[PDB]
């Protein structure tokens, strides 16, 4: 999941 | 690239690194953990490891630009070196932390920086009831290192740890998991007190 | 090395560094590993230990020349730590990555870097039934620390591990060695991201 | 920002490094523990691990302001790195401290410093009888590496070691935990020397 | 308490 | 040594950073070991560890000088981060070298420099048959990390390793230990490829 | 404050640094050491580590000076980075050393230095016959790593290791424990080799 | 062969 | 005593 | 012997 990676975190603070 | 590179350029080279937070002027800082393991238990030490990942926010005037006096850049990823960071900080750690990554953040034209490495900590737990069902919890604060309420404020956006990298073959089982925040009004002193308290009841799968 | 040496002046000493890619200017890496062998396994903590080759390339229109202005050199080696090298990492690592060789890289004419550092990496997996006859399988993946597939494109040449060197003498057989390039699509996010996912089975020998 | 951007370009870029303290110009430096956990105790090489914070504040005229030339300020944060600070140590280590934290100081317009790392020490001790009932007393001094007590005066603000931070769940109770200065007069030399000796009696729970 | 914590003692030097 | 500061100064100061070898001007490196012991056997990860010392050594026109025009010094040591060194490395390691002396060469007044750093070094090996009669072998192949025989000729003086200082009391007795250099010629290839093959064959004493 | 920081300024700001002994200008530096325990016995790997303050004394002239022309300051301390330190390296060691303490030095005007660190060593030693009523006998040697006797005199004050601070309730019983120069001819060779011997019987208690 | 030794990898990156 | 103590080590390496 | 101490080979290289 998107939650499951540093780059998306990264990309999606709130919208994790 | 041109513009890139004049930004970058203009917001590091020319103004002085921020000198942290005041009363006049508090922080804000909001934490959260991504806990992947257990990797650890001794109860001949009463020590427990974990990993996790640790992010970090919080938003500077002096990382402010107009985009469109930039190529229209809304953001960029930079070394966290080139940076202030926050000393949020485990309190009751066992061993140095140890970081699993590299430490780039990401600056946003608002000010907005976003920072996330990867950790492993050792921090003090006495896991006698680990084998069983019932299990055993293990408490360890984070906060500022010196930074009172007044300075840095300390927040969580969920008291909920995200567990959705745990390992699908990790030794334990979260029971539960959370990343509550606590403010301290002592009466000993005016300040007040902010901690984000990590707690996590687990036992062996 | 006049002609060297120059070349080296004039690239690094007179440019601003590489700001790393955008969403704008996207950068292709390309990885890929050559496993020489698996060195601990760990039942109790459930953690894998391997010893292999990284290799990364990439390519920069920052760092092509023409070799007639530097006396036919068309391709040089200097240190990583002279250029822009990648973020890319093991989202799943349980230490801090260990270099076992000198880190240096191959310039070319072109743009070209070629970067092939040799690594000991501990990471999460649970090796129950290694000493079965249908081995056990560890899986780890790989990819930039703080750039979507916007941003970096991630690929492998082939989905083999190179086993070519693995040690003839390991305590383990490797039943299969892949690297395979996965492109992620979440509901919650426009931009795809992408690992290149090191799955090894494996069983003892 | 502003004014405290100014009070620390001129209090550190203004002019030279601190030389230490001397006969002349001595220097007054005050102790304190505040002993989280007795961590490892090892009867078969006679060692003992304890996680303690530092407490260590001294004065000094070199970094005196006026809160009015620079805003109001009274008091700031800085990286310990950005000053001089003492080198008190303890003298019966077996590894090199461990820091389990960032290492920021306070300064303030008086020139008031004051710092608080927390550490991991591995010190000598025959741990033999921790398992009795009489339990076992292990010892270490503290005292600047170099500097007599013509340079620097080493107090304690207590005798007692703070404990209202130890840990409720360790395999040992402190019996007792004192902190205690001692000057000492040697026969040969009119120059008198100075350590802290922190003195911990525990025992298995 | 207050001297259980980092940025409380640094605020508490003597008060703790 | 107002003269030797002085040529120490016309060496380092004024000649840019030599950029390597390249195929045009090829370099000659000679590899030689002094082993002192096996201070570890591992069967169960299938590592081996040494202690030995290593010579390397090389010659560059631009480390050349008349003593003539400085006091008749025919040569000096200076730490070996003055100057370049050849990467020559283990292929088979299994965790960094560790460093355990100064590193310190001597560059002589023809160009000629010599280093001899002492280390220990865990390299891949099944240790099996070690305690019996007949022993084991273990191997481990030297060489540069980026440069082929083209560009790095290396060399040896004598295919036997120095034993003339392994410890008297070892708990392994060498039956025989060989450098010996390699020329490889690949299909693929018209540069050769050259290292060094430190063989070690031992038992239990 | 001031007056020792123009001292220092003039002595380590204004000239180069000593480029070390030479045979023209050959340097005398004594040796001594003050054992506290033994803190590791390992009979299956070989290793012995010891713990102990090194005491290292010489003298240039490069850092003379008259305490008039400076207020009469006789004498300063300051961090051993400020100053040239001789190579002298333990022969034998298995690990790297670990400094257990600031590295300070102290500096007289008429060009003494002397700095004394504590260290833990692990070096080459067969323990059996420890746990013997004659004990065991280990040695070491230390001498420069690239400094010949015609270059570096190395030197002790006596040969009896200063046994004044062993740990009391060390764990072996110290039967001798000697430090004695010895000068080498080697008949291949005119120049003297010299090394100061640590050599230790022990037995537990 | 040349995919074992790390200089022939550098010099060979692609027929590896 | 003295000896056993590095600050008077320093001040006293004759004396010791 | 010489080529038992990092001076002496250092010195002595090719008679070592
Ligand atoms: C008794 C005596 O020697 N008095 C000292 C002096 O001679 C030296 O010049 C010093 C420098 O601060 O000033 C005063």
């Amino acid at each position: 999941g998107c939650c499951s990676r540093p780059p998306c975190i990264l990309n999606n603070p709130d919208l994790c | 690239q041109a513009n890139l590179m004049r930004l970058k350029s203009d917001l590091f080279n020319r103004s002085p690194m921020y000198p942290g937070p005041t009363k006049d002027d508090p922080l804000t800082v909001t934490l959260g953990f991504t806990l992947q393991d257990i990797v650890k238990v001794d109860s001949s030490t009463n020590e427990v490891d974990l990993v996790y990942y640790e992010q970090q926010r919080w938003k500077l005037n002096s990382l402010m630009w107009d985009p469109n006096e930039y190529g229209n850049i809304t953001d960029f990823r930079t070394s966290a070196a080139d940076i202030w960071t926050p000393d949020i900080t485990a309190y009751s750690s066992t061993r140095p932390v140890q970081v699993l990554s590299p430490q780039i953040a990401v600056v946003t034209h608002d000010g907005s920086v976003m920072f996330i490495p990867a950790q492993r900590l050792s921090f003090m737990c006495d896991p006698t009831g680990v084998d069983s069902e019932e299990g055993v919890t293990c408490a360890v604060k984070f906060g500022s290192w010196v930074y009172s309420g007044f300075e840095i404020d300390l927040k969580t956006d969920t008291d909920q740890v995200d567990l959705s990298s745990y390992y699908a073959s990790s030794k334990y089982e979260i029971l539960s998991a959370t990343q509550t925040r606590q403010v301290q009004h002592y009466s000993c002193c005016p300040e007040p007190y902010i901690d984000v308290n990590l707690v996590v009841k687990f036992r062996e799968r």
